[PDB]
């Protein structure tokens, strides 16, 4: 049978401020419904460039890109084809749904551009960052509401007019907890003050 | 009032 893939994601370096771009959200398990989650993507990290960059090359002139017998399962990772040498690692995140894990971004699925992910490019973890807002107790009224806070944030660095920072807190299993903020503007801050949450 | 609040405000 095909191999059931599941690449882990890439960790945010504790207490270290770095530069992130707001990205598509990629759903985990490890999230619980009334932890604010939303997903990073670290951004002018040279250590990883390269090594990212590598790996796309690579990707791209890989020959033996073989199909699955059945088809990529929900929840789990291969590639995605869009055209000759231009081949990106994809997790299923549901039926109809792609997201391109090293990119940030959903694309439709498409059963007939989508292949195995080989053995030799699940050594590296998603280049995008599992994370979760660090610190708070939401309201249950408002836990509906995270997915439009979700779209507020990804536009929150554009409506800024700069990069957005991030530091990790801790860890809860595969989720970096986060504290999100551009200057003196801090995420946490800014909800608590609408009393839709409270500090632990 | 912030310009992220008024970003979390349409969201609320």
């Amino acid at each position: 049978p095909d191999s059931m893939v599941l690449l882990s994601s890439s960790w945010l370096p504790l207490n270290k401020d770095i530069e992130v771009e707001v990205v598509d959200y990629l759903p985990s398990s490890s999230v619980a419904p009334d932890l604010f989650a939303l997903t990073l993507l670290r951004i002018n990290d040279s250590s990883m460039k390269e090594k990212y960059d590598s790996m796309h090359e690579k990707m791209n002139a890989y020959a033996q890109i073989v199909p699955f017998d059945s088809e990529l399962e929900i929840g789990y990772d291969g590639v995605f084809r869009d055209a000759p040498r231009s081949v990106r690692r994809v997790r299923r995140i549901s039926a109809t749904k792609l997201y391109l894990v090293d990119f940030g971004k959903i694309i439709n699925y498409e059963k007939a551009k989508c292949f195995q992910l080989p053995k030799v490019f699940q050594s590296m973890p998603t280049r995008v960052s599992l994370c979760g807002l660090d610190g708070l107790t939401w309201s249950p009224v408002a836990i509906p509401s995270f997915d439009n806070i979700r779209e507020v944030v990804k536009k929150w660095g554009q409506m800024e007019n700069s990069t957005l920072h991030a530091m990790a807190c801790g860890f809860q299993g595969s989720i970096n907890m986060i504290n999100l903020f551009c200057g003196k503007s801090i995420l946490a801050d800014r909800l608590q003050r609408k009393g839709v949450c409270e500090y632990l | 009032e912030s310009l992220l609040d008024a970003l979390l405000g349409k969201a609320l």
